[PDB]
RNA sequence: AGAUUUGAGUAUCGUAAGAGGACUCCCUUAACUUAAGCAUAUCAAUAAGGGAAGGAAGAAAAAAUAACAAUGAUUUCUUAAGUAAUGGCGAAUGAAAAAGAAAAAGACCAAGUUGAUA
RNA sequence: UGGAAGUAUAAAUCGAAAAGGUGAUAGUAUUCAUCAAAGUCUAAAUAUUACAGGAAAACUGAUAGCAAAGAAGUACUGUGAA
RNA sequence: AAAGAAUUUAAAACAUAUUAGAUUUAUCUGAUGUGUGAGACCGGUGAUUUCUAGUUAAUCCUUUAAUAAUAAGGCUU
């Protein structure tokens, strides 16, 4: 909305809101990220202190598909099936049917351990597990499978 | 139940199904190789290889072969054909 | 087959027998017009492989080209350029001499179509090629299903656009894969497509 | 924030506007519509296999490929020369990947073949195939009778045992363990006897006269994968004691120990 | 330039549901400039049998 | 005298040229500008100069990806992505496999075989 | 060239094969995986601000909109390009 | 020393053997057995992972199919 800008409220003012001593000239210190170490150094020092230099080894053709490992914590495991299913099997133990929360179907590969789990047995089928994730699943009375 | 994702034995359990075809020559290419060889002979650099091999300098032949062929593996394959020709006279 | 011993023979160019023959041929071509017609190919195995067929409408032309590198065409070697572009020597043409020679035969013979060309010989100054040309208006070429594709109008001056094998290797169409990312379907067309700024009708 | 804008080159000649997008939809649609009018299965989008995706990121998802391998056509008893003429894609470039992939795409072709109805190459009723089909009706009935007869005896135990286990799960959801153990024993015995039998090389093309029920494609009729519901398992004591972390770290450490083994044996 | 604009679908349906519901209020319908004094019911629904003969 | 090889003149039947180049395929080592100077770099397959075609042109059927529960000619769109990488590692430049779609189609030469050979 | 001990082209020299190429950190070796170069054609999906014929418009309304709403690339200038 | 069924029917490479047709050469080309490479165990066997004590080998990370010794790149000063 051009009618809502400051140009329409600065009609009549000579400098159009830019000052009389310091005019609105073409450049205010260069074109782009100029002077990264000379006159805009204090800007880069203040707001991007690690902009200049090198760090870490070069990976000539990085395979970002090999680093794709979505993770879900234990506290969010039962939300994969539902709250009604959770209450349906809330009184199961060893010997009877226990629902299997396979996480690869939901797009989660590694299961992490954070938060708390409901006091029910469960079978967690996932590609990778954490050391503290397996403890919480087994301490509640469940099992940790593996896939692929 | 459903393998494992790490190690040498990694992946979903499945029966993988690939022929390793060998691209090679027939038994008549042996004759064609000889017939052309008599009609042509050896290259200028091939002949200098024969002189080096005669005097028992096998390492200096490979270095000379590498210089004119640009491959260590292709240098051996020439140092064998040349040394085979010496035993054929 | 006869043409399997010839192919094996022709790979031994350094042999004395073949070096003598190329010595004689390069002498004759030095005292002949630069582009002229020969009765039959002097390398009938290579000509047949590239497409030559002993039928009406198939002709063979020999072109002699001065190999080596030339200077940048600037008067007195004076270029008003930055030091990054001030070199006059050591600059090599992108188009191979085979493609360059193929065009000279094409311009000279404007009523025919260039099919392919093969190397013949060279000396300290010249390099000699042999160009296979086809007459598109011959009734034999037109009525043959396997070769009347050359009668298409888009094949006019085939080597000038860069459709012959000699001229298509300079374009970069020698292989496939990640080595030829910039030469997918054409270097300039690929570059334009990558540089397109797609402004969708509904955008944020 | 440090800005990174590649507008220093001439972008104004690099701008592509999509004003033809609304008219592209009408143009493409009027080509699909006018393609079926020529011959309706022209736009049938010839059948394609059910192939897995690549990489571990997508390896569990099935998707359509192009063309069945020559081993898949032979497993389903389909001529590879006739496959392209009945709306089947063929890919001789595809080398077979697994036994499980060969079985799934052999069932895909088998299911498609039963649905497929091939009209005669000549509309007139005096075509050879229609005439020949009437010339083997008595032989077909005799051939059909023995096929049903000798298939009715070999399955006299698996069918009844499968019936028994079906009701056992019902009474267990309205004992069960016996039927599953009993069924598995029968299945092993049947497969054992099969190994301890030359078949037809090619099946018959289903050729018949019928009303023209015109369908726009065949890959939507045969779904890629069956729907997935909630799965449940019996929590035994063996699964309770499986150490997934130890099994993963053992597999990781074993693969990282190949260096020391080769280093030790080389000294 | 940017001729056409983008709007979330759920916000588009929120407005339509708030615009159908606004047509059942005779005060707002009349204020918009509509002569609805003589209509029997403000959510005027006609028989589907009568429409089919038009 | 005869059998061939090569090269010419003439006659007959045709073929090329020139216009246009918005889109298509290419040859060429511009500079202003940016880097707050400037010399590599950027501008930039950009301008100008030159060649060739069509209603579209180019590409097209793996000496290709990938390391997987694997794919599968070419072309175009979405995403990967301003990412990996390149750079007085400064200014700046900058892809591709995977994954989702539009459309789908594969055929031949040479080499080899058959020679009362055509 | 994004291709970094060389991604592609070309020139000088050199130059293979009882095959071989690639797996982008150079080198050798042993395995593994995947293809089989150096000849040709190939529709469909895609581009278009030449030009011609049409339809539309939150576009301009004779100092605006094409330079040109009339015999407009016209009158007029230059040796000429213009 | 202690916990441990492990998932379920359409198969191609050929390490080898025996034959069939040929070649003399760095010699090949076909066809049939076999195992490989196989996986459906019957409270107990058990493939498989822990803990303890020695021995042996490797031990800062990377060169993205796996290793090795050179080389190169990482991290701190």
């Amino acid at each position: 909305a051009t009618r809502f800008r400051q140009t329409r409220r600065r009609r009549g003012h000579v400098s159009m809101g830019y000052g009389r001593i310091g005019k609105h000239r073409k450049q205010r210190g260069g074109r782009g990220n100029a002077g990264g170490q000379h006159h805009r150094k204090t800007w880069f020092t203040t707001f991007h202190p690690d902009y200049f230099g090198k760090h870490g080894m070069r990976v000539f053709h990085l395979k970002a598909n090999k680093y794709y490992c979505p993770s879900i914590n234990v506290d969010s495991l039962w939300s994969l099936v539902g709250k009604d299913v959770q209450a349906q099997y809330k009184n199961a133990k060893v010997g009877e049917e226990v629902p299997v929360i396979d996480c690869v179907k939901h797009g989660y590969f590694k299961v992490l351990g954070k938060g708390f789990l409901p006091k029910q047995p469960v079978i967690v089928r996932a590609r990778y597990f954490s050391e503290k994730a397996q403890q919480k699943i087994k301490a509640v009375g469940g099992a940790c499978e593996l896939t692929a | 139940m459903a393998g494992i994702a790490v190690g040498l034995k990694r992946g979903y359990p499945v029966h993988t199904m690939t022929a390793k075809r060998h691209y090679g020559v027939t038994k008549r290419k042996h004759v064609v190789n000889d017939v052309i060889r008599e009609a042509c002979g050896f290259s200028a650099y091939e002949r200098h290889m024969m002189d080096l091999l005669r005097r028992g300098l096998d390492k200096k032949a490979l270095k000379y072969a590498k210089k004119h062929l640009g491959t260590h593996k292709r240098g051996l394959a020439k140092r064998d054909e040349i040394q085979r020709a010496l035993e054929a006279i | 087959g006869a043409y399997k011993y010839i192919n094996a023979l022709n790979r031994k160019k350094q042999s004395d027998v073949l070096r003598f023959l190329r010595r004689i041929r390069c002498w004759e071509l030095r005292h002949l017009p630069r582009i002229h017609r020969v009765a039959r190919p002097t390398n009938p195995e290579r000509a047949r492989r590239l497409g030559y067929k002993p039928k009406s409408g198939f002709v063979i032309y020999s072109v002699r080209i001065h190999r080596g590198n030339r200077k940048v065409s600037a008067r007195k070697g004076i270029v008003h350029r930055k030091p990054a572009c001030q070199g006059i020597h050591k600059i090599k043409r992108v188009k191979s001499l085979q493609a360059i020679a193929e065009q000279r035969v094409g311009k000279h013979c404007g009523a025919l179509r260039v099919l392919n060309s093969y190397f013949i010989g060279q000396d300290s100054t010249y390099r000699f090629f042999e160009v296979i040309l086809v007459d598109p208006f011959n009734a034999a070429i037109r009525n043959d299903p396997k070769m009347n594709w050359i009668c298409a109008d888009k094949q006019k001056r085939r080597e000038a656009r860069g459709l012959t094998s000699a001229a298509k290797k300079s374009r970069g169409f020698t292989g496939k894969g990640r080595r030829y990312n910039k030469i997918g379907a054409g270097a300039r067309g690929n570059l334009k497509r990558r540089n397109l700024l797609q402004l969708k009708r509904y955008r944020s | 924030a440090v800005s990174n804008i590649h507008f220093c080159k001439d972008w104004r000649s690099k701008v592509h506007t999509w004003f033809k997008q609304p008219f592209r939809k009408i143009r493409r649609h009027q080509t699909r519509v006018e393609k079926a009018k020529a011959v309706f299965p022209a736009t049938i989008k010839s059948l394609k296999p059910s192939v897995h995706c690549m990489n571990q990121r997508f390896n569990y998802k099935l998707r359509l490929g192009r063309g069945f391998t020559l081993k898949e056509l032979r497993a389903a008893k389909i001529d590879k020369n006739l496959a392209r003429t009945i709306g089947i894609a063929v890919d001789p470039r595809r080398k077979e990947s697994s036994k499980e992939c060969l079985n799934r795409n052999a069932q895909r072709l088998t299911e498609y073949m039963n649905r497929l109805v091939v009209l005669p190459k000549v509309h007139a009723a005096t075509a050879k195939r229609l005439v020949l089909n009437k010339k083997n009706a008595e032989a077909k009935t005799k051939k059909a009778a023995e096929i049903k007869k000798f298939i009715a005896e070999h399955n006299k135990t698996i069918k009844e045992l499968k019936i028994k286990v079906a009701a056992a799960k019902k009474d267990y959801a309205k004992e069960l363990k016996a039927c599953l153990k009993g069924l598995k024993k029968a299945q092993v015995a049947f497969a054992a006897q099969v190994a301890k039998k030359k078949t037809k090389q090619f099946n018959k093309l289903p050729v018949q006269q019928k009303e023209a029920k015109q369908v726009l494609d065949a890959n939507k009729v045969i779904r890629l994968t069956a729907p997935c519901t909630l799965e449940t398992k019996t929590l035994t004591k063996g699964m309770k004691a499986f150490d997934a972390v130890a099994h993963l770290r053992k597999a990781k450490n074993v693969a990282k120990a190949v260096s020391g083994i080769v280093k030790g044996q080389k000294k | 330039r940017k001729w056409q604009r983008k709007t979330p679908k759920q916000m588009r349906r929120f407005a339509v549901a708030s615009c159908i519901a606004a047509s059942a209020v005779p005060a707002l319908v009349s204020a918009r400039g509509h002569h609805i004094a003589g209509v029997p019911q403000i959510p005027l629904v006609v028989n589907s049998k009568s429409i089919s003969v038009i």
